Formats: structure tokens, C-alpha cells, sequence
């Protein structure tokens, strides 16, 4: 008389199948890539104009010299 | 002393190639929820030098079959090439001061396929003779996805030697305003190398047909040290080139320590790749070079002639 199944306790658990969390998509993306891109030549042309001014200050004191 | 700063630099990097073959399998362990090596080390850390005296008291047996004076003659050229190319490499002072040696860079990176076209003739057949000629042919197809967004970046640098390629990243970390080429810079490397997802080359090839295939381990020791050698090395070199560290010259000692930080961090995504992703079935490795990543580098490419002109921003030399 000792034997197994419960009165009760029970689940079930599922058969499901799911996870599509999103996400960030549909035109978020390719603004948020063009928007960091034009930030990166945004911060060119404010160094490397500045080192080509730096630059003739090297050939500067070439210059003076040499006589 | 300049003949003791060469071994200053030989010696401490062949540690890093033996203290990575640890670190390969307890990183590649706790992802399979595992510990590392548990019993000898006693955390591991004495393993390598065990596991290193092995090879060389194991019997090194050559071929009946073989050839002689190409059999011995590649692994001469494979630690030759491989601890070579270690040289012009600034950290913050490299040993020497090549005018250029970016191109340096690929004039020894070229030169790694003639050993594996020699191993896999000079021993023997079918295995290495046909399954070696086709690890030739994935390598060579990958400098012109290489060399072009090389030079890509170098456009905007202003010339070829290493010292204005820490200068021009005093405020960039310059991974954003090429952040496409960044991409395909990694997978070429990957696949050159001869690494894990497009993996012809060693190990997971068929699963049974490498160039590792018929070296007992007294040659084979070098093999796989070398080329441990070479992936240590992209990974130096990239950090050096996208994301450069910041030099300072009254203080050359904080420039090593936030640098070593920096190509080791690399280092572990060739690991934390091989732990996910499955292989390419020897097309679809080439079908996406042609195909699919080489007119994207010829599009940046025209790109990246054009606007340092309108914007009138030309690097200075
Ligand atoms: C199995 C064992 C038997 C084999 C043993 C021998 C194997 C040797 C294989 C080594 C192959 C390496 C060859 C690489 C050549 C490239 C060297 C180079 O270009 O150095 C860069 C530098 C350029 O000059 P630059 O940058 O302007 O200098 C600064 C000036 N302000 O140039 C310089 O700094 C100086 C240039 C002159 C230096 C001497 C010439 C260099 C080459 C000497 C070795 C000859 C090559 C041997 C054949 C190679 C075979 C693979
Ligand atoms: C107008 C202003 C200017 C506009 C600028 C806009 C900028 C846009 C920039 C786009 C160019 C950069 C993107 C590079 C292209 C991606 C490469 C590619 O094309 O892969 C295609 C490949 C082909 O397969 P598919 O077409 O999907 O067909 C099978 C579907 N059943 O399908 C694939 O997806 C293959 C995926 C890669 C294969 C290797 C995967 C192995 C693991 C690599 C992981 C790498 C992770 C990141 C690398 C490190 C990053 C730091």
C-alpha cells in the first residue's frame, strides 16, 4: 500500500518556444552607426588640419637656419 | 648591450606562447562549466613545464617515405619568420626604427605559405599532398582583403612609419571613424591565421587532414609554438593601429601597462570564438571573399580617397 503518485502538486511546465526580445531595429539601426560615423570625421579635420599647421612650424626652423 | 636587449625580448615571449596554451583551455573551460587544470599545478601553473619536456624525450621518428632536405628545412623558416616579424613593433619604443614598416609588416606576413606549400610536399601523400594544397589557397586570397583596407587606413594616418600612427590618436581611438574596415579587418586575420570558424588548415580540417598530421613531437613542438606566435602578434598589431594607446614621454612606464591590457583582451576573442561557432565547408569560406567581402573594401576604399580632399583635412608629411 506504499506507492507512488500524489493527490495533487503539479506544473506542468510548458512546450513552448519563445524569446524574440527586441531589439533596437527598423531604421534605430543604420541612424545610430551614421550618427557615431560623422562624429569620428567631425573630430578629424579639427586634428589634422591642426598638425599640418604644427607641421610648417618644423619645416619653420629648418628654414631660418641654413645660411 | 644591445645584443642583451635581443634576448631581453626572445625569452620573455616564449612564456607568453606557453602561458596561453593554459589559459586556452581554462577560459574554453569555464564555458563549458568546468574547472582548469586542477591536480598539477596546483592552479594550473606549472603545467606547461611538464607538458613541455614531453616532446622532446618522445621518440621523433621521420617518414619512410619522405623527402629530407624540405622536411627539416620548414620548421627552420617557421620560428625564423615567426619571432622575426616581433622586431619594429613600438611599445612605446620599438627595437628599431624602420622608415616603413607597416609594408614590413606584409613583406613577413607573406612569406608564412611557402612553409606550409613545402611541408605538405615534402613529407607525403594524399592527407597532406591535395589537403595541404588547398590550405595555400585560402591564404593567399585573404592579403587582398588585407592589403587593400591596410592601405585604407593609411589615407588618413599621413605615411608608413609606426610613431604617426600613435601621434594621429592622441584623441580618437580611431576604431570610430572607420568602424566598417574595423570588421573586416578582424575576420581576415581570423581566417589567415588559420583559426577556428574557417578552420581548413589544422585540426577540425575534414576533422583528420592537417599539416600537423605526420610530425611526431620532436619537430612538431615548434609548429604549434610558432604559431601560437602569430596570433599574439595580429593582435599586437592591431591594438597599435585602431586602438591606439596614448604616449606620454616623461612617463614611458604607464604606456606598457595600459597597453598589454589592451592586445591580451584580443587575444581571449580568438578564444571565445572557437566556443561558439561551427565551421564554413570549404566554399562558403571563398564564396564570401569574392563575393561578398571584396567589393565592400574597393567602396571604402574610394571613399576614403575622396574625403580627406573635401574636407580639406590632408594629413601632414
Ligand atoms: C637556414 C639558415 C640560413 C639562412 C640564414 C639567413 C636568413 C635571413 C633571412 C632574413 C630575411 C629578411 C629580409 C628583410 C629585408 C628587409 C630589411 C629592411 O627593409 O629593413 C628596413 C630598412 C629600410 O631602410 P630605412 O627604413 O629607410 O632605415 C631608416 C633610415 N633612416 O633597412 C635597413 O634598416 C638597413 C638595410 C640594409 C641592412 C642589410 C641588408 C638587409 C638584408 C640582409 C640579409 C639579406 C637577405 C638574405 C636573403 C633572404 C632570404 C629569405
Ligand atoms: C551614405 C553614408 C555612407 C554609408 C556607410 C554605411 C556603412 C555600412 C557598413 C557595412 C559594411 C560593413 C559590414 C561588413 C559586411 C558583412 C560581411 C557579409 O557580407 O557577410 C555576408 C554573409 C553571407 O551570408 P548571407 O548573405 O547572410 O546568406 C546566408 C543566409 N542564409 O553573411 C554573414 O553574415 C556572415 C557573417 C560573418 C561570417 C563570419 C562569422 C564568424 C564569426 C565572426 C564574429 C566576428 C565578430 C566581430 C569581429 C570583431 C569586431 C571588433
Amino acid at each position: 500500500k506504499q506507492d507512488m503518485p500524489p493527490v495533487g502538486g503539479y506544473g506542468p511546465i510548458d512546450y513552448k518556444r519563445n524569446l524574440p526580445r527586441r531589439g533596437l531595429s527598423g531604421y534605430s539601426m543604420f541612424a545610430v552607426g551614421i550618427g557615431a560615423l560623422l562624429f569620428g570625421y567631425w573630430s578629424m579635420m579639427k586634428w589634422n588640419r591642426e598638425r599640418r599647421r604644427l607641421q610648417i612650424e618644423d619645416f619653420e626652423a629648418r628654414i631660418a637656419l641654413m645660411p | 648591450m644591445f645584443m642583451i636587449n635581443i634576448l631581453m625580448l626572445i625569452i620573455p615571449i616564449l612564456l607568453a606562447v606557453a602561458f596561453l596554451t593554459l589559459v586556452e583551455r581554462k577560459v574554453l573551460g569555464y564555458m563549458q562549466l568546468r574547472k582548469g587544470p586542477n591536480v598539477v599545478g596546483p592552479y594550473g601553473l606549472l603545467q606547461p613545464i611538464a607538458d613541455a619536456i614531453k616532446l622532446f624525450i618522445k621518440e621523433p621518428l621521420r617518414p619512410a617515405t619522405s623527402s629530407a632536405s624540405m622536411f627539416i628545412l620548414a620548421p627552420i623558416m617557421a620560428l625564423g619568420l615567426a619571432l622575426t616579424m616581433w622586431i619594429p613593433l613600438p611599445m612605446p619604443y620599438p627595437l628599431i626604427n624602420m622608415n616603413l614598416g607597416v609594408l614590413f609588416m606584409l613583406a613577413m606576413s607573406s612569406l608564412a605559405v611557402y612553409s606550409i606549400l613545402w611541408s605538405g610536399w615534402a613529407s607525403n601523400s594524399k592527407y597532406a599532398l591535395i589537403g595541404a594544397l588547398r590550405a595555400v589557397a585560402q591564404t593567399i586570397s585573404y592579403e587582398v582583403t588585407l592589403a587593400i583596407i591596410l592601405l585604407s587606413v593609411l589615407l588618413m594616418s599621413g605615411s608608413f612609419t609606426l610613431s604617426t600612427l600613435i601621434t594621429t590618436q592622441e584623441q580618437m581611438w580611431l576604431i570610430l571613424p572607420a568602424w566598417p574596415l574595423a570588421m573586416m579587418w578582424f575576420i581576415s586575420t581570423l581566417a589567415e591565421t588559420n583559426r577556428a570558424p574557417f578552420d581548413l588548415t589544422e585540426g577540425e580540417s575534414e576533422l583528420v587532414s592537417g599539416f600537423n598530421v605526420e610530425y611526431a613531437a620532436g619537430p612538431f613542438a615548434l609548429f604549434f609554438m610558432a604559431e601560437y606566435a602569430n596570433i599574439i602578434m595580429m593582435n599586437i598589431f592591431t591594438a597599435i593601429l585602431f586602438l591606439g594607446t596614448s604616449h606620454n614621454p616623461h612617463m614611458p612606464e604607464l604606456y606598457t601597462i595600459n597597453f598589454t591590457i589592451k592586445s591580451l583582451l584580443l587575444t581571449m576573442s580568438f578564444l571565445w570564438i572557437r566556443a561558439s561557432y561551427p565551421r564554413f565547408r570549404y566554399d562558403q569560406l571563398m564564396h564570401l571573399l569574392w563575393k561578398n567581402f571584396l567589393p565592400l573594401t574597393l567602396a571604402l576604399c574610394m571613399w576614403h580617397v575622396s574625403l580627406p580632399i573635401l574636407t580639406s583635412g590632408i594629413p601632414p608629411q
